[PDB]
RNA sequence: UCCGGCUCUACCUGGCUGGAGGGCAGUGAGAAAAUGUUGUGGUUAGCGGAAAUGGCUUGGGAUGGCCUGCCGUAGACGGUGAGAGCCCGGUACGUGAAAACCCGACGUCUGUCUUGAUGGUGUUCCCGAGUAGCAGCGGGCCCGUGGAAUCUGCUGUGAAUCUGCCGGGACCACCCGGUAAGCCUGAAUACUUCCCAGUGACCGAUAGCGGAUUAGUACCGUGAGGGAAUGGUGAAAAGUACCCCGGGAGGGGAGUGAAAGAGUACCUGAAACCGUGCGCUUACAAUCCGUCAGAGCCCUCGACGUGUCGUGGGGUGAUGGCGUGCCU
RNA sequence: GGCGUCUGGGGGGAACGCGGGGAAGUGAAACAUCUCAGUACCCGUAGGAAGAGAAAACAAAAUGUGAUUCCGUGAGUAGUGG
C-alpha cells in the first residue's frame, strides 16, 4: 500500500485534513489505515473515544523534513532488494 | 484555386500547396452529407441485443392444468407472453445495421465537407507536427495553438509519421486519422482539418488521378 | 567414383551384393524412433512507470464553483466521504523466468541414390474379376418411371487387357475425353464444454440466465420429470451508553450522526386498503350517484369602516331541471 | 479347447464431422401421390477438425480447361410436380 505499520503520514483530506500521525494498523485487504488521534468516533460501550479506519488514499506518507509526497522505488543492484524512496528530495523514507 | 502555405514548427512558412477545386470547391449537399454520416454511424453500431422468445425460455414445455371445470383463464404454458417470466412478443434480436451506400455518394459527400471547411480556411498544411524522433506534448500542443485557437482539430497524418501522431494523441480535442480513411464525419466533426504536407499529396493523388 | 564379395565350378566376357567418399531427404502424405545445443522466440507469477498536501468559497465531506500552476508516448477505466490527468489502483511506455510446456533453428540419428545414365529399332507378355456389363426389384439425382443417361443396394447371370474398356442424358455410327474395379494426402472450411483480454444507441431485480440472495436449491412427483420466492442503513457501526413505563415486545427522554422525515421491520416511499382530527351536510326520504341553476354555512384575496361589495376565488351543498354504467 | 505370459480395450464430454435407421403434428383450405423432411429422434464411430481429393473429369470442335474443398454468381433460371 505503499504505507505501512509504523509510518507517520499527513492528513489531506476529510475532517481531520492537515493532521499529523502514525499508522499502527494497516489494512491491506480494504485500503484502510488506522491513524494516532485522527477520525475518532464516540462509541456507546460509558462513551468512549477512539480512532476509526481511514481510507489509504486520504493520507501522504511525510519526509524527513516532514514534507509530504508520493512514495517511489528505487533499485539496489548490490543485493536486488527495493526501497521505498521521496519523490519530492530523492531521499530514503 | 485555393492556396494552403506551409507552415513549420519552427514557426516560419515554408511553401505552398494548391488545392484543386473537383476536391476543395464543391458544392456542399446537406442532405448527401446527412445519409452518409447516419450510414457511418449505423455501420458504427453494434447490435449484440437479445431477448428470449416463448420458445427459447426455460421449461413450460407441459401445458399447466384443467382447460375446464377450474372456472379460470385456458393457459396453454407457463411461458406464455402474458405471464410473469414467460417469452417477450417482439423483442430485439442482434442484427446489423451497416448500409450499401454507394461510392460516389460517399466520396461526394467526403468533397463537400472538404470543400466547406476550405471555404472558411479552416484548412492547414504543415512539415511535421514536432522536431523528429521523440514526442513531445507540448510542442504539438503548443504548434497547433499557433495554427488554430478552435476546440476540436483533426490531424491528418501518415501511417509512417509515428512520432507525431503519439505527439498528439493525448490532446483532448484532437483526433488523428489517415489521409486514406478520411471520411465525412471526422471531417465534419471538426473545427479545424490540419493536414500533414505528404498527407495532403497523398489524399491529392489519390483522388485527383 | 573407388574398393570388396558373388552370378553351379576355374579361365576371357555380362548381371546380383557388401564397404569408403559424394550427395539427397527427413519425423513430413511421401519410412521411424529418438537424443543434444541454441532463439530477450512464445505461454504459465510479476516489477517500474510523469505531474497540486495549490489559493478563496459552499459544504459533514471537495472529487463542486471561481482562480492559479504542472505532466502528457500517460486526458483508458475504476476507487476515494459529492463530476479527480497531477490522492490510490492503474494508463502510455518499458522491463522480467529457476522450472515446465509449446514453436523454431543447428546437430548427432535414420532412410536413401550412387551395380550408374541417355536419347533410339521391330515383336510376344502385363496394365487391379465374381469386377464391368445385362436382367428383376429399390434408393437418390431438377428428373414423382418417364424415351431416362450418370451414381448406388439386394438377387441372378456374367466379359475383355489397348484394333481393351468407360463417358459425352434412350440408342446406333463417327469423332472427342479418360484410363474403373489398390491405398495415402496439407491449406483454404465448421464449431466452443473450457481459459484469457475486451465490447455494447444490450437488461437493471415481475427485467436480464430458471438461478444478483441457501438455485437446479426449497418444494411437488413412486419415477422419468417439474421447479420457485428472497438485492439497497450510513461516508464510517459511530448499530442508540445511562434513566423511565413495561414480564417482554415496544416506546419516551438522553446520546451518535450532516440527517434517526437513515434505528440493522433500515435509500427514495406512489396507489389500492385502514385510521384520527377539523369544516359543510345528512334520520318524510325512491338517488347509473353525475350535470345545469342554486339558498344557507365556512375559508380566502382586494376595496372602502366598524360591515359591505367585487371583473373575485375556493369547500360543502337544502332545493329544482335533465339524465338507461363501460367493453365486446 | 486348456495353461502361462506380454500389449491393448472398456467409460465421460457442449457444439462441429462421417456412415446407417427414420416420424407425425403441418401445407395441399378435405386427402392417399406429394409436402413437412431426410427434419425431430435413434444407432455406430471419430478428429482437432472431419469428410473429399489427383480424372475410366468437364467441354464442344475452342489448335478449350486440368485433383479436392469452401465462398459469390449463374438462378428461383433450365426444369420438375395429383
Amino acid at each position: 500500500m505503499k504505507v505501512h505499520k509504523g509510518d507517520t503520514v499527513l492528513v489531506i483530506s476529510g475532517k481531520d485534513k492537515g493532521a499529523k500521525g502514525k499508522v499502527l494498523v494497516a489494512y491491506p485487504d480494504r485500503n484502510k489505515v488506522l491513524v494516532e488521534g485522527v477520525n475518532r468516533i464516540k462509541k456507546h460501550t460509558g462513551i468512549v473515544t477512539q480512532e476509526a479506519p481511514i481510507h489509504v488514499s486520504n493520507v501522504m506518507v511525510v519526509d524527513s523534513d516532514g514534507k509530504p509526497t508520493r512514495v517511489g522505488y528505487r533499485i539496489d543492484d548490490e543485493t536486488g532488494k527495493k526501497v521505498r524512496i521521496a519523490k519530492t528530495n530523492g531521499k530514503d523514507i | 484555386t485555393l492556396k494552403v502555405d506551409v507552415k513549420t514548427p519552427a514557426g516560419k512558412t515554408d511553401g505552398s500547396v494548391e488545392l484543386p477545386a473537383e476536391l476543395f470547391d464543391v458544392e456542399p449537399n446537406i442532405a448527401l452529407m446527412h445519409q452518409v454520416v447516419t450510414a457511418q454511424l449505423a455501420a458504427k453500431r453494434q447490435g449484440t441485443h437479445s431477448t428470449k422468445t416463448r420458445g427459447e425460455v426455460s421449461g413450460g414445455g407441459k401445458k399447466p392444468y384443467r382447460q375446464k371445470g377450474t372456472g379460470r383463464a385456458r393457459q396453454g404454458s407457463t411461458r406464455a407472453p402474458q405471464f410473469t417470466g414467460g417469452g417477450t412478443v417482439h423483442g430485439p434480436k442482434p442484427r446489423d445495421y451497416s448500409q450499401r451506400t454507394p461510392k460516389k455518394m460517399i466520396a461526394a459527400a467526403l468533397r463537400g465537407a472538404l470543400s466547406d471547411r476550405a471555404r472558411n480556411d479552416r484548412i492547414h498544411a504543415v512539415t511535421e507536427l514536432v522536431e523528429g524522433q521523440t514526442p513531445s506534448t507540448k510542442s504539438a500542443k503548443t504548434f497547433l495553438g499557433t495554427l488554430t485557437e478552435n476546440k476540436k482539430v483533426l490531424v491528418v497524418i501518415g501511417r509512417t509519421d509515428e512520432v507525431g501522431a503519439k505527439s498528439v494523441r493525448n490532446l483532448p480535442g484532437v483526433h488523428v486519422i489517415s489521409p486514406d480513411q478520411l471520411n465525412t464525419y471526422d471531417v465534419l466533426n471538426a473545427d479545424d482539418v490540419v493536414f500533414s504536407v505528404e498527407a495532403l499529396n497523398a489524399y491529392i493523388s489519390a483522388n485527383s488521378k
